[PDB]
């Protein structure tokens, strides 16, 4: 946000709630993992 | 004279088998077997 500008506490508070209301988590995990290939989640014993 | 081969290939068979089960023996005798019970949230 610009220096000093009227937008900085409302988005600031924003993103907090935002945060805590599971979006960010949510909205994260549908573009890096809901939509996205090879979805196994280490599957068949990939550790070991 | 079929008996011969299948004996010996026969033989042969286990003995890689014996080898293979002792040397993985002596194997887990020495590794610690790397226990870990869990790994990640989704287990």
């Amino acid at each position: 946000t610009p220096k000093g500008s009227s937008l900085g506490t409302p988005v600031n508070l924003a993103v907090l709630k935002l945060s805590e209301q599971g979006v960010l988590d949510k909205l994260k995990n549908k573009w890096w993992y809901d939509k996205g290939e090879c979805g196994a989640k280490d599957s068949g014993s990939k550790e070991k | 004279l079929s008996a011969r081969i299948v004996a010996g290939v026969w033989w042969f068979f286990t003995l890689i088998i014996i080898s293979s089960y002792t040397a993985n023996l002596a194997a887990f005798l020495t590794v610690e077997r790397m226990v870990s019970p869990i790994e990640s949230a989704e287990d």
